[PDB]
């Protein structure tokens, strides 16, 4: 008994030591994602004003901005840790996607699955429920050719292939230091927004055709950012 | 209005005959499948009635 | 099971079995909590959890300090009870349902309760 | 004396030479351990005087490991030559395998990263488990144990999912009786599988496993920058 | 013995001693006593070798 | 399309003659179960007696 | 160094660096997994488990505990494949594949089985 | 060096005086390490650990 | 609340009925909190708990 109470003792110091160090490397990379999401704020918000100045010139008719006559799939995207030791997080993620679910049966919707993350992989796994196609490996540290491949691939399947009608995001907001909340957003199609109150080559209406495609990588990156802030 | 037809079966064909390959698959693997089922049914059921036997005798 | 029947036997093995493996689980879940552990272990947990709640009892020697009444469980409730316990069909109701409930239908009004 | 007291005993449990009319006489002490404690005074001692352990432990047999071997700690020092050459050429290596079994289940219980092997080893030892769990008051002929060992052993069981595993066996042992009883009475006359027997034994199984039936919301918005459309 | 387990892993030859340990209600004696049984074919036999 | 339609056919056939067969040797693999079930039940009550 | 020469005894030494290291280690492999350890903790356990296996020996008085016949490994050839152990040279291989073989030879043929 | 070596795995997470203490602990815990039956004068230890 | 505490020393958020709960027993426990040498007749207990 006391062989094992001190072969328990020296186990469990050596665990204490490696959570405390991991405490005090996550605190790091909190800082680190933190100014990571800062820096990507300047060219959210000048991508999303000269978005709204091209709006105000732009035909509204691309496919992004109209909802399908009748929806019958919809796409989900869940993001969630490629690392354990982060408590909730992934549970409290796949909690809202199921939320989602739950909403989009409630309207009709079939909901099909892209992931970001191997502890939702396993989740959907377990569950045997299918993802079109994962990516892994940056949740920790993404950067925005990362972000540009999802957007692309679920912009791929919007314009469609079977294709999916609709597309949200699930993710983790850092709504502050102590408090992280999963957040559902449908990310397309999005409302056109009207609100009380320039030149362009080579025309408006290709340019924000060009565009829209940006602004949906934009906001998945800063999607992935600010999940792998509330992560760490 | 024959070259339209002509198109539409072109359609079909190839739509019904992938179709088909696939139904006729998926039905044999079906009833071979229900005969499996039904054997082993059948298989559990002289188990049953070995053990009632033995038990009342 | 050649004195309390199969369904009794399978029922209670099943039962010991979560609880087996919960108990294996202890110190990973006293470090670092269900969060960490595998979906089948963690459904696991969630469902040995809510069967050690549900094995307690509100004995009719216990209105003296509760105030509570006491409950009687017949066999047959108990092992039907445990069976959908065991196959998940109550994971779904919050743990403190099971505390010192006593039953099905208390269990249900419980459940409604919360 | 305590210990003079148990040797004085289990040492007149011994097999005695032709010349002495050839008897033996087998020793099953059993042995109450507390706390699950084999390393306790008694324990060692009796383990110490005696050829083999059969440790059963209470975590094993909750688990529905029955009759609750753990396979590790566990040994026969007498081993293969207490086995008929069936059974040893069926289970020469089925101790050491389930023990490095056991250490993997305890290393890769959080591992994600298993290699094909591995994961392969687990496999095979999760059905080696299920295929050696017994129900008391049903003894197994020695012919009925070295095929059913047999199934595990040469990975006929690699494609039964495991919770049938119990049912497999328990199937096939009853068709072989019903059926092919042959291979059974070459085990048993022979002592030995042969070559012969070992291959119809195989086709028996692929034939029964054709038969086999298995269990088995914010919004993103762009500001058009007008009071309406 | 009639065991698999015990008749692959640990077997049990005649003139061996082997051990039974374990924890409270952990199958010993019902190893014993199913040892026990799994002579009677041997005894039916009526050959005192066997 | 139309070989689909012969492949279809054939399978359909074959499947109800591998059914007949799989059928058979279930009946008579039942039938020896329950003999040897009925064997066990004599030995077991020559033992009660 | 002195007697059983330099290579013999830094191949030893290395050796029992790393099963202390992997001995310590098993405590965080248990609970927190070996996923998060380091890359170099990583490849350490791998070739402990290596080291832990080929460490066992299919020995002539063990024959009827493991049905295979005996053998022996000269001295050379022990600490060259010690040597290559832990350097990583064999770190390819499954683990599997070093338990019970005695030798470099039987390594490759248990490798090829595998 | 003792305290930090928990953060041997993720150095390029310390800070640079936290690794810097981290490097030189390495080589002080070699430095102390010596040979059997090789003891050094006390004007060698010295310029050793200098 | 002793628990409800424990957990919420970690958890991010818990349902306004879990923050009433906390605050309830934060209050009751401040409540009986007691200065030393200062019993409170019965009726006084009463007029506190309540
Ligand atoms: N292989 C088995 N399969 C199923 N149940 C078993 C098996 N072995 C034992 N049991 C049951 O588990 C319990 C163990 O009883 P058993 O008499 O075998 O234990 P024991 O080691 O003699 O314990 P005790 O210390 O109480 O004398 C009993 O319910 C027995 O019926
Ligand atoms: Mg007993």
């Amino acid at each position: 008994t006391l062989r094992e109470l001190r072969g328990r003792i020296r186990s469990a110091g050596s665990i204490k030591k490696i959570t405390k160090a991991q405490e005090l490397i996550a605190t790091s990379r909190i800082a680190k994602a933190q100014a990571r999401v800062e820096a990507a704020r300047p060219y959210a918000a000048e991508i999303t004003n000269m978005l709204t100045e091209l709006a105000g010139a732009s035909a509204l008719d691309h496919p992004l901005l109209v909802e399908r006559k009748q929806p019958k799939r919809a796409g989900v995207l869940v993001v969630s840790s490629d690392r354990g030791l982060c408590g909730a997080y992934n549970a409290n993620v796949l909690r809202r996607a199921e939320e989602l679910f739950s909403l989009l049966r409630d309207e009709g919707k079939d909901p099909v699955l892209y992931v970001v993350g191997r502890k939702a992989l396993g989740y959907f796994s377990f569950r045997q429920r299918t993802v079109v196609e994962s990516w892994t490996g940056f949740s920790e540290r993404p950067t925005y050719e990362n972000a540009r491949e999802i957007a692309d691939t679920l912009v791929n399947a919007f314009m469609a292939i079977l294709g999916v009608d609709e597309l949200h995001i699930v993710f983790t907001e850092f709504r502050s230091m102590l408090s992280q909340t999963a957040v559902a957003r449908r990310a397309a199609p999005m409302e056109v927004e009207y609100v009380g109150e320039y030149s362009f080559e080579p025309d408006p209406e290709t340019l924000f055709d060009a565009l829209l495609p940006r602004y949906i990588a934009t906001r998945v990156y800063a999607a992935l950012l600010e999940a792998a802030a509330s992560e760490s | 209005a024959e070259r339209e037809a002509m198109l539409a079966k072109t359609a079909a064909d190839n739509r019904k005959s992938a179709e088909q390959v696939a139904a006729a698959q998926a039905d044999y693997e079906k009833e071979m499948a229900e005969a499996r089922a039904q054997a082993s049914a059948l298989r559990d059921e002289a188990r049953a009635a070995g053990r009632s036997v033995v038990d009342e005798k | 099971p050649a004195i309390v029947g199969d369904e009794h036997y399978r029922v209670a093995q099943e039962v010991i079995r979560i609880l087996q493996r919960y108990k294996d689980l202890q110190d990973i879940i006293a470090i670092l909590g269900i969060d960490e552990l595998s979906e089948e272990d963690k459904q696991l947990v969630n469902r040995a959890r809510r069967i050690e709640r549900f094995l307690s009892q509100n004995m009719m020697a216990a209105e003296q300090f509760t105030g509570q009444p006491g409950s009687t469980v017949p066999l047959k409730e108990t092992i039907e009870a445990f069976d959908k316990l065991t196959k998940g069909e109550f994971d779904h109701l919050p743990e403190q349902a099971f505390f010192l409930i006593g039953g099905l239908d208390d269990l249900a009004k419980k459940a409604e309760s919360l | 004396d305590v210990f003079y007291l148990h040797s004085r005993l289990l040492e007149r449990c011994a097999k005695l030479s032709d010349e002495l009319g050839g008897g033996s006489m087998t020793g099953l002490p059993i042995i109450e351990t507390k706390a699950n404690d084999i390393s306790a005074f008694i324990p060692t001692n009796v383990i110490s005087i005696t050829d083999g352990q059969c440790f059963l432990e209470s975590d094993l047999f909750n688990q529905g490991v029955r009759p609750a071997i753990n396979v590790g700690v566990s040994v026969s020092r007498v081993g293969g030559a207490a086995q008929i050459k069936a059974m040893k050429e069926v289970a020469g290596s089925l101790r050491l395998d389930l023990s490095q079994y056991r250490e993997l289940e305890a290393f890769a219980a959080f591992a994600s990263d298993l290699d094909a092997a591995s994961k392969a080893q687990l496999d095979r030892g999760a059905r080696l488990v299920e295929l050696l769990k017994q129900p008391q008051y049903s003894p197994l002929a020695v012919e009925e144990q070295v095929v059913a060992i047999f199934l595990g052993t040469q990975g006929h069981l690699d494609s039964v999912p495991v919770e049938d595993v119990q049912r497999f066996e328990s199937e096939l042992l009853e068709h072989v009786k019903a059926s092919h009883s042959d291979i059974f009475d070459g085990i048993r006359e022979t002592k030995k599988l042969s070559e012969e027997a070992e291959e119809k034994l195989v086709s028996v199984i692929n034939e029964f496993k054709k038969g086999f039936q298995a269990s088995d919301l914010e919004k993103e918005s762009v500001k058009v920058r007008k009071p309406a459309p | 013995t009639g065991i698999k387990a015990i008749d692959a892993m640990t077997p049990i030859g005649r003139g061996q001693r082997q051990l039974i340990i374990g924890d409270r209600k952990t199958g010993k004696t019902a190893v014993c006593v199913d040892t026990i049984l799994n002579q009677r074919e041997a005894w039916l036999t009526g050959d005192p070798k066997q | 399309l139309a070989d689909a339609d012969a492949m279809h056919a054939k399978a359909l056939a074959d499947a109800k003659a591998e059914s007949e067969k799989v059928t058979e040797e279930a009946k008579q693999d039942s039938e020896r179960i329950a003999a040897q079930l009925s064997e066990q039940a004599g030995s077991e009550a020559e033992r009660i007696k």
